[PDB]
C-alpha cells in the first residue's frame, strides 16, 4: 500500500501521495475557506486564504498548495490560523466597495459568508479606496470590476475550459485589472458559467440583474430539454 | 583569528573591479582567469561540489542559504529533462551594484563561473538575466561571450573536455518582482514576472519545467577562484559558517560612496570610517545605517558601534545582511520620509499576484504618507505594527517580508520622533 | 497611467507596421535560442525589439508579435502591461529617467528633477512641444554609489549637478551626443579620495593554486 | 608597464541601439542544437 497516513485535529486518516491539505480536510469532512481554489480549476494559490498551521512548523503554509507528507499534524483551528484568516479577510475587504444592497449577489456572497464566519467584525481602513474602470463584455455578464478581488477564477476558466484566451490581469500592483485590454466581445458556447465561478459580485447575469434575491427563491430541480445532453 | 578585515590586495577575488585594466579576454587570462579550467571540468562534479560545500560559501543574493548544499540538490540522475544553471543579474535592489561592476569589468569571470557551475551540477546550458536598464553591461558580457566562444573555451567541446556547455544572455523589462528567482523563471519563459510557489522548488520544476538552478552572479563568479585556490583558502576568512570575501556598496550621506570587496565579519565601523571616507559632519551626526539596502530594518548609532557585518551579528542585531548594501542617513535627514520613499519603491514594484502583499502595500504606503504628514492618532502606529504582522510570512514571495520590515524597523527604533512629529502637526493645526 | 486601450485613429489594429528583413533574422535568431515547443519564450526581447523600431508600441506590434509567434494577443497584452520599459504612449525622441529613491533623494535628486522642470519647462512625466524630451521618474537604476543620476534613453549619466545636467540637455539639443559616463572625479565606482584598495598589481596565472589541480 | 588612471570601459560609449540583437544574430551559429519535447508548442 503506497497511501500514507496524515493527521488533522489530532486524528489519523488515511490519503493517496500528492494528496493537498485541503483534500485531505475535505477527507475529513471540515471546510478549509477559499476564494480561489477550485476542484475542477488549476490551483493558483494567489488568495491566501486557505493558510494553516502544520505543527512544529513556525510558518503557514497554503492549504490547496501544499502537498502532505507522512507525520505530518494539521491544525485547523488554532490561534495563528485564525489570525490569519482574519488577516486575509481584513485585506481583502479593505478595497472592497460598499455595493452590497445593490449587488446581485448578495444573499449568496462568499465574501460576505466568509467574513461572517472567520473575519473580524470591524474596519481599521481608515483612508480611501481604489476605484476601477468598468468593461463592457458582452450582453450577457453584466460586469463591475470595481467588486473584484483578483482571484483569477476568469482567466483559468478561459484558459483551459472555454479555450478562448481573451481574459487577462492588465497592470502591476494593487492598480492590476482582470480585464481584456481592449473593447473585446468575450462570446462563447460557456460564457456564462464565469458567472457561476465568480465569488463576489464583481460577474453577473444580465438578465437576471436586479431582478430578484436568492434567500426569496425556491429551488427546484429539473433536467435541460435545449439539448440532447441532458 | 579576531580581528576581522583589512584584506591585502593577494585576496581580493575581483581584480579589475574599478575598470583599470582590460575586461576582454586577453586582460582576463593576464589576471589569472581561464587558467586550468580542463582540469576542473575534468576532475569531477562530485569534487568541485565537495570543494564548495568545504568551502563554506553561502548565499550572495541576501538569502543567506549555503551554496554548496544548493547546488548540491540538483546533483542527482536524470529522467530524461535537460538540466539548467541561471545567473541572476537582475539587481533591482536600491543600495546594491556590485553585480553591475562584476558585469561590465570582469564577464570572463562570471562565464568561466558559468562553466564550472553547470559542469558542477551537470546543467545542459546557461541562461543569464541581466537586467533591462543595464544595456551597455549586457552588450559588454555578450562581447566576452563571444571572444569565448571564438577561442574554444565554451560551446562544443568546451576547454578541451568533451562536455558541451552553451551560454545566453537574457534582458529584462524593467521589473524588481523579477530578481526572485521564481519570477525570473516565469519571466524567461514570456509570462508576467509573477513567482511561483514551493513546493515544487527550482530543482525539481525550474525553467521549460526542467530541473534547473538560479544562482547570483557574485556566488557564480568566485567558483573558479574556489577551486582553484581551494575551500580551506576562503574558509580561512570571516566567523565559523561566514566565510568568504564580500563587495559592499556604500552610499547615501557619505564623503566617498564606493563598491569595495573586505573581508566578511569586518566591523561596520572600521569599513565606513576607512572606505567610505566617513560619515558627512563627522561621526557624531550619523542617525541611522540600512545594512543590507531595502530589504533589510535600519539600525541607530547605538547599535552601529560594534556590529560585525556577516550573518550572525547582523541576525542578532533584529536585522538582515542583504545584500551588503549600506545605505548611511544623518542627522541631516528626515529619516520618516526616507522609510516613506522606501515604501512608496515597494508600492511601485510589486507584482499584485497575491493578496496581502497587493493590499497591505498600499495601505502601508497610505499611513506612511500621513505620517509623514503627521495626521493620524498614536495608536495608529501601533495599529502599523500589526499590519505588518499580517504581511510577513503570508506571502507568495518574500517582497512583503522585505516591505514590512523596514517598518517594523523604523517604528521599534524611532517611534518618539514620529509621535512627536504628528502631535506637533495636532498641537499647530488643530 | 491608463491600463487598458481605447481605439483611437492614431492607435488601433488597422495602423500599418511591419519588420525589416533584417529584424526578422534577429527574431528567428532569437527564437533559436529557446528550447523548441517553448516559442513563446521569446515573447520578452521580440516585442522589445519592436520598441527598437518605432520608439513606442501602439496596438501594432502587440498583434503582430502574437501572430510571427503563435501565441495569444492577450498574452503580449499582459506582457506590455506587466513591464513598464515598454511605452505604449508616443515619448519624446530622447527619454529621460530620474532616480527618486531613498539612496538618491539622500544626494539632493530633488535639486537636479527641479533644475531640468526649470531647464525645459514641463512637469513631470509631461512631453516636450518639440518631440524632444520627455521626463519622468523611474525606481533604482543601479547607480546608487553614484548617486544622483539619470538615464536618458540607454545612456547612464551618474554624479550629476545642476550644472551638469542642464549642460547635458544644451548639448542634446544642439544635435550631438553626450559621454556616457560619471561626471565626477572617479571613474566607475572607485572612492573619489584616491584608491583605497587594488592600489598593488593583479599577481596574474598559477598564483595560490592547489596540489593536484 | 603597468597602467593604473585610466578607465579601460571606453568601448561603451560606441554602443548603438541594435548591438545587442546584431551580436545575438552572429553569437547564434556557434550554439546547440536545442532539445524538443516532442511537441510545437504546449497548447498543441
Ligand atoms: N540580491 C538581491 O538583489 C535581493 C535579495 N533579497 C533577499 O532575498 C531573500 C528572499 O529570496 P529567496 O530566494 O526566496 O530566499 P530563501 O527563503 O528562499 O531561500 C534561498 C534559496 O534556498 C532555496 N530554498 C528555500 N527553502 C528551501 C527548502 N525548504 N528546501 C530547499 N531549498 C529551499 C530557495 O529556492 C532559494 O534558492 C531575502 O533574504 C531578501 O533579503 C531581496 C531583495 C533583493
Ligand atoms: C523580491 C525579491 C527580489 C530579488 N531580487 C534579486 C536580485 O535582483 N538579484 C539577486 O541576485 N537575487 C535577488 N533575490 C534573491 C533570490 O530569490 C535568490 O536568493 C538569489 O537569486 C540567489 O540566491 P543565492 O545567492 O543563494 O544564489 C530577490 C528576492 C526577492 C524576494
Ligand atoms: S460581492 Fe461585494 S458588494 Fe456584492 S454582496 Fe459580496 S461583499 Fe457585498
Ligand atoms: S471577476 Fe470574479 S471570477 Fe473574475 S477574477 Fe474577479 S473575483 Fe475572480
Ligand atoms: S508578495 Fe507581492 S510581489 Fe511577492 S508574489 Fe505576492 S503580490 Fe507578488
Ligand atoms: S485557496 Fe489556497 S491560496 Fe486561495
Ligand atoms: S537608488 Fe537610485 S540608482 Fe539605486
Ligand atoms: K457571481
Amino acid at each position: 500500500s503506497n497511501l500514507i497516513e496524515v493527521f488533522v485535529d489530532g486524528q489519523s486518516v488515511m490519503v493517496e501521495p500528492g494528496t493537498t491539505v485541503l483534500q485531505a480536510c475535505e477527507k475529513v469532512g471540515m471546510q478549509i475557506p477559499r476564494f480561489c481554489y477550485h476542484e475542477r480549476l488549476s490551483v493558483a494559490g494567489n488568495c491566501r486564504m486557505c493558510l494553516v498551521e502544520i505543527e512544529k512548523a513556525p510558518k503557514v503554509v497554503a492549504a490547496c498548495a501544499m502537498p502532505v507528507m507522512k507525520g505530518w499534524n494539521i491544525l485547523t483551528n488554532s490561534e495563528k490560523t485564525k489570525k490569519a484568516r482574519e488577516g486575509v479577510m481584513e485585506f481583502l475587504l479593505a478595497n472592497h466597495p460598499l455595493d452590497c444592497p445593490i449587488c446581485d449577489q448578495g444573499g449568496e456572497c462568499d465574501l460576505q459568508d466568509q467574513s461572517m464566519m472567520f473575519g473580524s467584525d470591524r474596519s481599521r481602513f481608515l483612508e480611501g479606496k481604489r476605484a476601477v474602470e468598468d468593461k463592457n463584455i458582452g450582453p450577457l455578464v453584466k460586469t463591475i470590476m470595481t467588486r473584484c478581488i483578483q482571484c483569477t477564477r476568469c482567466i483559468r476558466f478561459a484558459s483551459e475550459i472555454a479555450g478562448v484566451d481573451d481574459l487577462g490581469t492588465t497592470g502591476r500592483g494593487n492598480d492590476m485589472q482582470v480585464g481584456t485590454y481592449i473593447e473585446k466581445m468575450f462570446m462563447s458556447e460557456l460564457s456564462g458559467n464565469i458567472i457561476d465561478i465568480c465569488p463576489v459580485g464583481a460577474l453577473t447575469s444580465k438578465p437576471y440583474a436586479f431582478t430578484a434575491r436568492p434567500w426569496e427563491t425556491r429551488k427546484t430541480e429539473s433536467i435541460d430539454v435545449m439539448d440532447a445532453v441532458g | 583569528k579576531t580581528s576581522f578585515g583589512s584584506l591585502k590586495d593577494e585576496d581580493r577575488i575581483f581584480t579589475n573591479l574599478y575598470g583599470r585594466h582590460d575586461w576582454r579576454l586577453k586582460g582576463a587570462q593576464s589576471r589569472g582567469d581561464w587558467y586550468k579550467t580542463k582540469e576542473i571540468l575534468l576532475k569531477g562534479p562530485d569534487w568541485i561540489l565537495g570543494e564548495v560545500k568545504t568551502s563554506g560559501l553561502r548565499g550572495r543574493g541576501g538569502a543567506g542559504f549555503p551554496t554548496g548544499l544548493k547546488w548540491s540538490f540538483m546533483n542527482k540522475p536524470s529522467d530524461g529533462r535537460p538540466k539548467y544553471l541561471v545567473v541572476n543579474a537582475d539587481e533591482g535592489e536600491p543600495g546594491t551594484c556590485k553585480d553591475r561592476e562584476i558585469i561590465r569589468h570582469d564577464p570572463h569571470k562570471l562565464v568561466e563561473g558559468c562553466l564550472v557551475g553547470g559542469r558542477a551540477m551537470g546543467a545542459r546550458a546557461a541562461y543569464i538575466y541581466i537586467r533591462g536598464e543595464f544595456y551597455n553591461e549586457a552588450s559588454n558580457l555578450q562581447v566576452a561571450i563571444r571572444e569565448a566562444y571564438e577561442a574554444g573555451l565554451i560551446g562544443k567541446n568546451a576547454c578541451g573536455s568533451g562536455y558541451d556547455f552553451d551560454v545566453f544572455v537574457v534582458r529584462g523589462a524593467g521589473a524588481y518582482i523579477c530578481g526572485e528567482e521564481t519570477a525570473l523563471i516565469e519571466s524567461i519563459e514570456g509570462k508576467q514576472g509573477k513567482p511561483r510557489l514551493k513546493p515544487p522548488f527550482p530543482a525539481d520544476v525550474g525553467v521549460f519545467g526542467c530541473p534547473t538552478t538560479v544562482a547570483n552572479v557574485e556566488t557564480v563568479a568566485v567558483s573558479p577562484t574556489i577551486c582553484r585556490r581551494g575551500g580551506a583558502w576562503f574558509a580561512s576568512f570571516g566567523r565559523e559558517r561566514n566565510s568568504g570575501t564580500k563587495l559592499f556598496n556604500i552610499s547615501g550621506h557619505v564623503n566617498n560612496p564606493c563598491t569595495v570587496e573586505e573581508e566578511m565579519s569586518v566591523p561596520l565601523k572600521e569599513l565606513i570610517e576607512k572606505h567610505a571616507g566617513g560619515v558627512t559632519g563627522g561621526w557624531d551626526n550619523l542617525l541611522a545605517v540600512i545594512p543590507g539596502g531595502s530589504s533589510t530594518p535600519l539600525i541607530p548609532k547605538s547599535v552601529c558601534e560594534t556590529v560585525l557585518m556577516d550573518f550572525d551579528a547582523l541576525i542578532q542585531a533584529q536585522t538582515g545582511l542583504g545584500t551588503a548594501a549600506v545605505i548611511v542617513m544623518d542627522r541631516s535627514t528626515d529619516i520618516v520620509k526616507a522609510i516613506a520613499r522606501l515604501i512608496e519603491f515597494y508600492k511601485h514594484e510589486s507584482c499584485g499576484q497575491c493578496t496581502p502583499c497587493r493590499e497591505g502595500v498600499d495601505w502601508m504606503n497610505k499611513v506612511m504618507a500621513r505620517f509623514v504628514r503627521g495626521d493620524a492618532r498614536p495608536a495608529e502606529i501601533d495599529s502599523l505594527w500589526e499590519i505588518s504582522k499580517q504581511i510577513e510570512g503570508h506571502t507568495i514571495c518574500a517582497l512583503g517580508d522585505g516591505a514590512a520590515w523596514p517598518v517594523q524597523g523604523l517604528i521599534r527604533h524611532f517611534r518618539p520622533e514620529l509621535e512627536e512629529r504628528m502631535q506637533r502637526f495636532a498641537q499647530q493645526h488643530q | 497611467a491608463l491600463f487598458v486601450h481605447r481605439d483611437t485613429p492614431k492607435n488601433n489594429p488597422e495602423t500599418p507596421f511591419d519588420f525589416t528583413p533584417e529584424n526578422y533574422k534577429r527574431i528567428e535568431a532569437i527564437v533559436k535560442n529557446y528550447p523548441e515547443g517553448h516559442k513563446a519564450a521569446a515573447v520578452l526581447p521580440v516585442l522589445d525589439l519592436a520598441q527598437r523600431q518605432n520608439g513606442w508600441l501602439p496596438i501594432s506590434a502587440m498583434n503582430k508579435v502574437a501572430e510571427i509567434l503563435q501565441v495569444p494577443p492577450m498574452r503580449v497584452y499582459e506582457v506590455a502591461t506587466f513591464y513598464t520599459m515598454y511605452n505604449r504612449k508616443p515619448v519624446g525622441k530622447y527619454h529621460i529617467q530620474v532616480c527618486t529613491t531613498t539612496p538618491c533623494m539622500l544626494r539632493n535628486s530633488d535639486s537636479i528633477l527641479e533644475a531640468i522642470q526649470k531647464k525645459l519647462g514641463i512637469k513631470v512625466g509631461e512631453t516636450t512641444p518639440d518631440k524632444l524630451f520627455t521626463l519622468i521618474e523611474v525606481e533604482c537604476l543601479g547607480a546608487c554609489v553614484n548617486a544622483p543620476m539619470v538615464q536618458i534613453n540607454d545612456n547612464y549619466y551618474e554624479d550629476l549637478t545642476p550644472k551638469d545636467i542642464e549642460e547635458i540637455i544644451d548639448e542634446l539639443k544642439a544635435g550631438k551626443i553626450p559621454k556616457p559616463g560619471p561626471r565626477s572625479g572617479r571613474f566607475s565606482c572607485e572612492p573619489a579620495g584616491g584608491l583605497t584598495s587594488l592600489t598593488e598589481p593583479p599577481k596574474g596565472p598559477g598564483f595560490g593554486v592547489q596540489a593536484g589541480l | 608597464p603597468f597602467d593604473n588612471t585610466t578607465y579601460k570601459n571606453l568601448q561603451h560609449h560606441d554602443y548603438s541601439t541594435y548591438t545587442f540583437l546584431d551580436l545575438n544574430l552572429d553569437l547564434s551559429k556557434f550554439r546547440m542544437p536545442q532539445p524538443s519535447s516532442g511537441r510545437e508548442s504546449p497548447r498543441h
